[PDB]
C-alpha cells in the first residue's frame, strides 16, 4: 500500500470511463439533462436563426399531440383541465402547404425545362423525412421537440420543423419564411444529382416522349468508342444521335448500361439539370 | 545448439495450429443394433464385449471351482447348463458346467 | 452443520414447527358444494379459548379476512420478490416451499376475485409448552379465482396464463407463536385434498428415462 | 482467483413480449483444477466446437486422449443441468457454442540434474469451459467462391478514387 | 459422409454374386476387342 | 379452368384451411404417454401432446442418432410417418433402412420416390401440353423400379422421350432432394379430398377407392413443397433421404384404347444404403426395362 | 500520429455560409467555486467578461454554476450534438476569454486530421478526364488491324 | 530396407519372442479365448494353427510329441491338445482360430483384440455380420440376379 490520493482518485475516474464503455447507458432528453432552460433555449434558437419568432407561437410549434396525450395520461394516472395546450398541426399544415409552395416556385423559376413530375419529385426529396430530420437535427429542432418517446420519430421531428416553418410564416411573413426555406431546404441539393434525388425508371422511354414533346426524331445509338470488348473489364461510350446529331453520349461496362447512360445524360440536358449548370444564386435580394 | 532468438506467440500460434496437428474427425463411428451404444466398424462392441467377458468369467470361476487345483484339464469336452436345463445327448460325456442364473438371449444354446 | 454442537447454553430458537398438529381432513365433494361436526366444534372452541387467554384481542369471526389479505401480501411478495416482507408474513416453513423454485424464474400472480367468502374449519393449538412456546394454528379455506404464469431465466413462458382467470379452491394453515410477545399469525402450509383435481399440464415435453442398465444386466418388463 | 463463468447461469433475463422471437436456451459450465495441461486440452476442446451435443460426446468416447473422458463428463452433466434445472425441451437439441481451457493454480517441484545441478518441474492444472446453446448447430461458412472473388474484386476497382488532387 | 466401400451392405447371397458379374463382363469386354482388323481398323 | 398455378395456389389454400380446422380442433394441450419398445434404450416414457408431437420430437428426446438413422414408426403395431402427429398414449418403435425385416421402410421410401418421380414429371412439362397424374402402382420393390401412371396430352401421342428429356428429368428430381421439402402428412375426410382434387378424375375415383376401402372414409394426403398428391401410405420425412435417383425409364402401356397412359420408372437408394458406380449402373440398366404389376 | 489517430475530410454543417451563417455554438456551461483560489480567474471572468460575452453571442446559452469544485470547468455544447470539456484551472481572465471566444468561433467537428486542405461537390466543369478525352476517332470506328467490309 | 520380412521385431530378442509366443499360445490352448495387443495375439495365431495341425497328426508321432512339449509350458494341456482340440477340427483343413479387434486397452491405449478356438464351451463373442438380404439394395440385386438367370435359362 502507498501513501496517496491523488492517484486512486485518477484511477477510479479511469475505471468509471472503462465501466461506461463496457456498458453504455441509453440515451437521455437534455431538458431531462441538467443545465436545461426552455425559454432561453427557444430565445436563442431564434436568435441564432437571426429572424423574429414569436415565442408563443414557437412554443405552440414545438408542442406535439402526442405529447398532449402523454401529459394528458400522466394526469390521469396521478388523479389531478390545467393542461390546455395547442397542438402544432395548424402551424405545421400551414407550414407545409407554404414550404411545397414556396420550393415548387422556386425550382419552376430555376429550371424552367424541367416537367411537372420531376418538380415535384424534387419537392418530394426535399420535404422528406431524411432531409427534414436531418436539418432539424442540426438545428437542435429535436432538443425542443415535445415528444412522448425519445428519441423523437422522425414523422415527429418533420412534423415540429414544418410547424416551426409555419409560425414562422405567421410571425415575420411570406418573404423572411421564403428566404428561410432557400436557406436551409434549397442547400440540401448541394453535391446531389438529379437522378440521385429523383429516382427514375426507363429513361429510354422517358427521352423518347421528351423528344415527341419536342418533334425531335427518334434517337440512335451508336457505338463510340470500345475498350476490351472481349475481356472481363469492358469500357463502351454509347452516343444518342438525332437526325445524325449527337445529343448526349454515356459510358458503361456494357451496350445496354451505357445507353441508359446515355440517355439519362440526355434527360438531365433536356431538364437543365446538367453538372456544369449555373450554381444556384444565394445572393440577397437587392 | 542454443536458439539466438525467442520465437514469437504468432509463430507459435502457426505451427501448434497446423491442421496436421489438429484432431481429425473420425467418420467410423456407428450404433451398436443391439445395445444401442456407439461402436467403430472396425471394433466390437463395448458394451456386448463386456458382457460377454463378465459371463465367461462367471463360467471361468465355475470351472475352476469344479476343477479344484491346478495342472487339471479334463480330456473330454465342456458344456455350460443353466438353470432349469438337463443334460443333453451331445452334452452327455462332456463337463457340465452349471451356472445359477437364467441362460441370456444372446447366450443361444447351440 | 446439521446440528451445532452439544453442551452449548445457547440454544437455536425457533418460532414454528415443522408439521401441523392435526391434518384437517378435507370432505369429499368440497368442489361441488362450492355429532363428529358438535365434537369438531367443541374442540375449535378450547382451541380458540387458548388463543384467547394467551391474546384475548382476538376474533375468529374477523380472522378470515385477515388471513385473505396475508395470502395476497405473500404471493405479491412472490410477485416482486420482496423476501423480507415474505418472511414477515410467512412462516419459516413455508418460505422455502414458496421461495425455492422460483429463484431463477419469473412469476406473475394476481387475486382477481373471490366466489366464496372464506370460511374458518379447524382450530387447534399444540400442547402447553412444548419447548417453552405454544404454537396456534387455524385451518381456513379460499374459493378464489387466480391467474398465474411463471417465465423460465431466459424470459420464456413456462407455466400457466396471466390473462385467464381459473378457478382455486385451497385450504390454507396459519400458524403463530403465541408466548412470543411479538408473533403474529403468518402463511404457515397449505393442504392439497387428496380428492383435488390435478394441476394444469406444463407447456413443454417430458422424457422419462427407461431404468438404467449395466453390461452385464439384461432389461427387464 | 477468479470464478465469474460460474455466475453466468444466474442472468435472468426480462419475460418476452408475444411479439418478439422465442429466445435460445444458454448454459454454461466449467471443470477446476483439472490435473492435465491447458495446452493439451486446447485441441480436445477446439475439436468439438460448433458440433452437436452428440457428435462431440461421439467423438470424445473414441479419442484416446486423458482429457476426452474429463471433457465428456462435463458435456453429460452440462446437458443433464441443462435439461434438469433449465428450460430444454430436447437434450439433442443443443449445440456446443463455446469450449476452451485456461491455466490453473499449479506447483512447483525440483526435479534433480548431473553434475549438482537441477531444474524446476511445475505440476500443470487447467479449467475447462463450455458454453451450449439451444438448437441445431449452425451450418459450416461455405468456401469463398469465384464469383464472390470476382465481386469483391470489380468492388475494390470501383471504390478507386483520384488521390491527392482536386 | 460415412466411409462406404462396394461390400459394405451386401449381404452374404449377393457378395459373390456381384464378383461373378464383373468377372463375366470384363471377360466379355476382354474377349471382344480381339479383331482390331475386323472392327472398323484406322489405315495402315 | 385455372391455370397450373392458380390450381397448386388453390390446392394448397385448401390444405392450409384443413390443417387450420385440424389444429383448432386440438383442444389446448393434453398429455398423452408413449412407451418405447425397441430394443435399444428400452422403457422410455415420453409425455407429449396430443395432435402436436412426432416421433421426431420423441427421437429428438432421444438422441440425434434415434434422428437420422429413424425413417419410419411403428406406432401399435402400425406405420406412422415421423412427422405425424401423435393423437393417443400408445407404444412407439423405430424402423431404419439396415433393420432385419425393413419391408415397411422400402415400402414407404418407393411410394415416396414415386409421388417425387410425378411430382417432376408433372413440373418438367411446357404449358402447351396438360399433364394429368393418375396414380403410382404399388409395385413389389424385388421388381427393380418404382412407376407412376401419367396421361398426357393428344399433342403427344407420337411423342417419345429421349436421353436428354430422361436426364432433365433426374436433374429436376437432385434439385427437389436438394431443396430438403419434408413429406408433410395431413389425414383429410373424403369430401375434403374430392373438394381439394375435384379437377383432376383420376384422383378424385383413387380418393373414393381409399373411402371405400376405409370404414371411417377418411383419405391421407401428402405434400412436398407446394405438389399435393394422395398416397397408399406413410412417407420418408424429408427428401434428403434420397441419395441416388434418376427416371431412366418411359414405357407406354398398352392397349391405349382409352388414352395414351405413360408409366415413368425410376430406382432410388438411400444414403444409408448407397451403391457402387458398377451396381448403380447394373440397376439403371435392370430398370429401363417395363415394370408391370402382376 | 496520423496513422495511430483517426482523420476525416473537411466539411460543414448544413453549409454553414452558403445561405447564411450560423453560430454552431449553442451552449457554454461555466461551473466555478466561490472559496477554491484556483478559481480566481473564472470568478474574475464571470464577474467582468461574461455579460459582453452573452452581449455579443445572443444565440449561445450561457450557464454559470457556483458550486465546491477543485478543477474549475467549461462546457461547450454545439448545434450537430457534438460537446467538448475544457479546463480552466490556473487560468487567468484573458486565457479564459480567449479560450470562450476559440470554443464560439469553432464549428463543432472533431479536431483530428483533415486529408485534404480543399472541398467542392463539383470538381470539374469541362468534364473529368477519361482515356478517351484526347483521343481521336477513325471512319467507321475501325479499331488497329481490321478489315472493313470482310 | 524391411522387405520381404514376415516376422516382426518383438520382445528382447529372438528367443524372448519366442517365449512370449509360447505363453500366449499355452494360455490359447487353455482358455480357448484370450484378450492381447493386436500384433502380440497376431503373430503367433499361424503357430496355434500349426500346433492343431500336429495335434491331428497325433500323439503317436515323436516329432508331434515334441513340439508339444516345447510349446505347451503347462504339460496337463498336451492330452488336451492331442485328445480333444485335435478331434474337434478333424473335419476342418484349416481356420481354427478366430481374431477380432476390441476397444483399445484403458492405460496405454494399445491396439487391442481377442482370439478363440472355433467351438469353445464359453459364450459367443459379437460378431460382425452383413446386412439383411431384406433390404433395399439386397432386394434390387436379386430381382437383377433372377432377370439375369431367367435371361440364361431362356
Ligand atoms: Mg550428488
Ligand atoms: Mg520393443
Ligand atoms: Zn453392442
Amino acid at each position: 500500500v502507498k501513501k496517496g490520493f491523488r492517484a486512486a482518485f485518477r484511477f477510479q475516474k479511469e475505471l468509471e470511463r472503462q465501466r461506461l464503455l463496457r456498458c453504455p447507458p441509453p440515451p437521455v432528453r437534455r431538458s431531462e439533462k441538467p443545465n436545461w432552460d426552455y425559454h432561453a433555449e427557444i430565445q436563442a434558437f431564434g436568435h441564432r436563426l437571426q429572424e423574429n419568432f414569436s415565442l408563443d407561437l414557437l412554443k405552440t410549434a414545438f408542442v406535439n399531440s402526442c405529447y398532449i396525450k402523454s401529459e394528458e395520461a400522466k394526469r390521469q394516472q396521478l388523479g389531478i383541465v390545467l393542461l390546455n395546450l395547442k397542438s402544432n398541426q395548424e402551424l405545421s399544415e400551414q407550414g407545409t402547404s407554404f414550404s411545397q409552395t414556396c420550393l415548387t416556385q422556386f425550382l419552376e423559376d430555376e429550371y424552367p425545362d424541367m416537367p411537372t413530375e420531376g418538380i415535384k419529385n424534387l419537392v418530394d426529396f426535399l420535404t422528406g423525412e431524411e432531409v427534414v430530420c436531418h436539418v432539424a437535427r442540426n438545428l437542435a429542432v429535436e432538443q425542443l421537440t415535445l415528444s412522448e418517446e425519445f428519441p423523437v420519430p422522425p414523422a415527429v421531428l418533420q412534423q415540429t420543423f414544418f410547424a416551426v416553418i409555419g409560425a414562422l410564416l405567421q410571425s415575420s411573413g411570406p418573404e423572411r419564411t421564403a428566404l428561410f426555406i432557400r436557406d436551409f431546404l434549397i442547400t440540401q441539393m448541394t453535391g446531389k444529382e438529379l437522378f440521385e434525388m429523383w429516382k427514375i425508371i426507363n429513361p429510354m422511354g422517358l427521352l423518347v416522349e421528351e423528344l415527341k414533346k419536342r418533334n425531335v426524331s427518334a434517337p440512335e445509338s451508336r457505338l463510340t468508342r470500345q475498350s476490351g470488348g472481349t475481356t472481363a473489364l469492358p469500357l463502351y461510350f454509347v452516343g444518342l444521335y438525332c437526325d445524325k446529331k449527337l445529343i448526349a453520349e454515356g459510358p458503361g461496362e456494357t451496350v445496354l448500361v451505357a445507353e441508359e447512360e446515355a440517355a439519362r445524360v440526355a434527360l438531365r440536358k433536356l431538364y437543365g439539370f446538367t453538372e456544369n449548370r449555373r450554381p444556384w444564386n444565394y445572393s440577397k435580394p437587392k | 545448439a542454443a536458439p539466438k532468438n525467442r520465437r514469437t506467440i504468432e509463430v507459435n500460434r502457426c505451427r501448434r495450429r497446423n491442421p496436421q496437428k489438429l484432431i481429425k474427425v473420425k467418420n467410423n463411428i456407428d450404433v451398436c443394433p443391439e445395445c444401442g451404444h456407439l461402436k467403430q466398424k472396425h471394433v466390437l462392441c463395448a458394451y456386448c464385449y463386456e458382457k460377454v467377458c463378465k459371463e465367461t468369467a462367471e463360467i471361468r470361476r465355475q470351472i475352476g471351482k469344479q476343477e479344484g487345483g491346478p495342472f487339471k484339464a479334463p480330456t473330454i469336452e465342456t458344456v455350460v447348463l443353466y438353470t432349469g436345463e438337463t443334460p443333453s445327448e451331445q452334452d452327455q460325456g462332456k463337463r457340465i458346467i452349471e451356472r445359477d442364473r437364467k441362460r441370456p438371449s444372446w447366450f443361444t444354446q447351440n | 452443520l446439521v446440528i451445532p454442537p452439544e453442551k452449548s447454553d445457547r440454544s437455536i430458537h425457533l418460532a414454528c414447527t415443522a408439521g401441523i398438529f392435526d391434518a384437517y381432513v378435507p370432505p369429499e365433494g368440497d368442489a361441488r358444494i362450492s355429532t363428529e361436526r358438535m365434537k369438531k366444534t367443541m374442540a375449535s372452541q378450547v382451541s380458540i379459548r387458548r388463543i384467547k387467554d394467551y391474546d384475548a384481542n382476538f376474533k375468529i369471526k374477523d380472522f378470515p379476512e385477515k388471513a385473505k389479505d396475508i395470502f395476497i401480501e405473500a404471493h405479491l411478495c412472490l410477485n416482486n420478490s420482496d423476501h423480507d416482507r415474505l418472511h414477515t408474513l410467512v412462516t419459516e416453513h413455508c418460505f422455502p416451499d414458496m421461495t425455492w423454485d422460483i429463484k431463477y424464474k419469473t412469476v406473475r400472480w394476481s387475486f382477481v376475485e373471490s366466489l366464496e367468502p372464506s370460511h374458518v374449519v379447524q382450530v387447534r393449538c399444540s400442547s402447553m409448552m412444548n419447548q417453552g412456546n405454544v404454537y396456534g394454528q387455524i385451518t381456513v379455506r379460499m374459493h378464489t379465482r387466480q391467474t398465474l404464469a411463471i417465465y423460465d431465466r431466459f424470459g420464456r413462458l413456462m407455466y400457466g396464463q396471466e390473462d385467464v382467470p381459473k378457478d382455486v379452491l385451497e385450504y390454507v394453515v396459519f400458524e403463530k407463536q403465541l408466548t412470543n410477545p411479538y408473533g403474529s399469525w403468518r402463511m404457515h402450509t397449505k393442504i392439497v385434498p387428496p380428492w383435488a383435481p390435478p394441476k394444469q399440464p406444463i407447456l413443454k415435453t417430458v422424457m422419462i428415462p427407461g431404468p438404467q442398465l449395466k453390461p452385464e444386466e439384461e432389461y427387464e418388463e | 482467483i477468479s470464478r465469474k463463468w460460474e455466475k453466468k447461469n444466474k442472468i435472468v433475463y426480462p419475460p418476452q413480449l408475444p411479439g418478439e422471437p422465442r429466445r435460445p436456451a444458454e448454459i454454461y459450465h466449467c471443470r477446476r483444477q483439472i490435473k492435465y495441461s491447458k495446452d493439451k486440452m486446447w485441441y480436445l476442446a477446439k475439436l468439438i466446437r460448433g458440433m452437436s451435443i452428440d457428435q462431440a460426446l461421439a467423438q470424445l468416447e473414441f479419442n484416446d486422449k486423458k482429457g476426452a473422458k474429463i471433457i465428456k463428463e462435463v458435456l453429460l452433466e452440462a446437458q443433464d443441468m441443462a435439461v434438469r434445472d433449465h428450460n430444454v425441451e430436447f437434450r439433442s437439441n443443443l449445440y456446443i457454442a463455446e469450449s476452451t481451457s485456461g491455466r490453473g493454480q499449479c506447483l512447483k517441484r525440483i526435479r534433480y540434474h548431473g553434475r549438482g545441478r537441477f531444474g524446476i518441474m511445475e505440476k500443470v492444472y487447467c479449467h475447462y469451459f463450455v458454453k451450449l446453446v439451444e438448437g441445431p448447430p449452425p451450418p459450416p461458412e461455405p468456401p469463398k467462391t469465384a464469383v464472390a472473388h470476382a465481386k469483391e474484386y470489380i468492388q475494390q476497382l470501383r471504390s478507386r478514387t483520384i488521390v491527392h488532387t482536386l | 459422409k460415412s466411409g462406404t466401400w462396394w461390400d459394405e451392405h451386401l449381404s452374404e447371397e449377393n457378395v459373390p454374386f456381384i464378383k461373378q458379374l464383373v468377372s463375366d463382363e470384363d471377360k466379355a469386354q476382354l474377349a471382344s476387342k480381339l479383331c482390331p482388323l475386323k472392327d472398323e481398323p484406322w489405315p495402315i | 379452368q385455372l391455370s397450373p398455378t392458380e390450381l397448386t395456389e388453390m390446392r394448397n389454400d385448401l390444405f392450409n384451411k384443413e390443417k387450420a380446422r385440424q389444429l383448432s380442433l386440438t383442444p389446448r394441450t393434453e398429455k398423452i404417454e408413449v412407451k418405447h419398445v425397441g430394443k435399444t434404450d428400452p422403457g422410455t416414457v415420453f409425455v407429449m401432446n396430443k395432435n402436436i408431437s412426432t416421433p421426431y420430437s420423441c427421437a429428438m428426446h432421444l438422441s440425434e442418432w434415434y434422428c437420422r438413422k429413424s425413417i419410419l414408426a411403428l406406432v401399435d403395431g402400425q406405420p406412422w410417418d415421423m412427422y405425424k402427429p401423435l393423437t393417443k398414449s400408445c407404444e412407439i418403435k423405430f424402423l431404419t433402412f439396415k433393420d432385419c425385416d425393413p419391408g415397411e421402410v422400402n415400402k414407404a421410401y418407393w411410394r415416396s420416390c414415386a409421388m417425387m418421380m410425378g411430382c417432376v414429371i408433372e413440373r418438367a412439362f411446357k404449358d402447351e401440353y396438360m399433364v394429368n397424374l393418375v396414380r403410382a402402382p404399388e409395385v413389389p420393390v424385388i421388381s427393380g423400379a418404382f412407376c407412376y401412371d401419367v396421361v398426357l396430352d393428344s399433342k403427344l401421342d407420337e411423342w417419345m422421350p429421349t436421353k436428354e428429356n430422361l436426364r432433365s428429368f433426374t436433374k429436376d428430381a437432385h434439385a427437389l432432394i436438394y431443396k430438403d421439402l419434408p413429406f408433410e402428412t395431413l389425414e383429410v375426410e373424403a369430401k375434403v379430398a374430392l373438394e381439394i382434387f375435384q379437377h383432376s378424375k383420376y384422383k378424385v375415383d383413387f380418393i373414393e377407392e381409399k373411402a371405400s376401402q376405409n370404414p371411417e372414409r377418411i383419405v391421407k394426403l401428402h405434400r412436398i413443397g407446394d405438389f399435393i398428391d394422395v398416397s397408399e401410405g406413410p412417407l420418408i420425412p424429408r427428401t434428403s433421404i434420397c441419395f441416388q435417383y434418376e427416371v431412366s425409364a418411359v414405357h407406354n402401356l398398352q392397349p391405349t384404347q382409352p388414352s395414351l397412359i405413360r408409366r415413368f420408372q425410376g430406382v432410388s437408394l438411400p444414403v444409408h444404403l448407397r451403391a457402387h458406380f458398377t451396381i448403380w449402373d447394373k440397376l439403371l440398366e435392370r430398370s429401363r426395362k417395363m415394370v408391370t404389376e402382376d | 500520429t496520423a496513422r495511430g489517430t483517426p482523420s476525416r475530410f473537411l466539411a460543414s454543417v448544413l453549409h454553414n455560409g452558403l445561405g447564411r451563417y450560423v453560430q454552431q455554438l449553442q451552449r457554454l456551461s461555466f461551473s466555478v467555486s466561490r472559496d477554491g483560489a484556483s478559481s480566481r480567474g473564472a470568478r474574475e471572468f464571470v464577474e467582468r467578461e461574461v455579460i459582453d460575452f452573452a452581449r455579443r453571442n445572443p444565440g449561445v446559452v450561457i450557464y454559470v454554476n457556483s458550486r465546491p469544485c477543485c478543477v474549475p470547468r467549461v462546457v461547450a455544447e454545439y448545434l450537430n450534438g457534438a460537446v467538448r470539456e475544457e479546463s480552466i484551472h490556473c487560468k487567468s481572465v484573458e486565457e479564459i476569454s480567449t479560450l470562450v471566444q476559440k470554443l464560439a468561433d469553432q464549428s463543432g467537428l472533431d479536431v483530428i486530421r483533415i486529408r485534404k486542405p480543399f472541398h467542392t461537390d463539383n470538381p470539374s466543369i469541362q468534364g473529368q478526364w477519361h482515356p478517351f478525352t484526347n483521343k481521336p476517332t477513325t471512319f467507321r470506328g475501325l479499331r488497329p488491324r481490321e478489315v472493313q467490309d470482310p | 530396407i524391411s522387405h520381404g520380412r514376415v516376422f516382426r521385431r518383438m520382445g528382447l530378442g529372438p528367443e524372448s519372442r519366442i517365449h512370449l509366443l509360447r505363453n500366449l499360445l499355452t494360455g490359447l490352448v487353455r482358455h480357448e479365448r484370450i484378450e492381447a495387443p493386436w500384433a502380440r495375439v497376431d503373430e503367433m495365431r499361424g503357430y496355434a494353427e500349426k500346433l492343431i495341425d500336429y495335434g491331428k497328426l497325433g500323439d503317436t508321432n515323436e516329432r508331434a510329441m515334441r513340439m508339444a512339449d516345447f510349446w505347451l509350458t503347462e504339460k496337463d494341456l498336451i492330452p488336451k491338445l492331442f485328445q480333444v482340440l485335435a478331434p474337434r477340427y478333424k473335419d476342418q483343413t484349416g481356420g481354427y482360430t478366430r481374431m477380432l479387434q476390441i476397444p483399445n486397452r484403458s492405460l496405454d491405449r494399445a491396439k487391442m483384440a481377442v482370439i478363440e478356438y472355433k467351438g469353445n464351451c464359453l459364450p459367443p463373442l459379437p460378431l460382425p455380420r452383413r446386412d439383411s438380404h431384406l433390404t433395399l439394395l439386397n432386394q434390387l440385386l436379386q430381382g437383377l440376379r433372377q432377370d439375369l438367370r431367367q435371361s440364361q435359362e431362356a
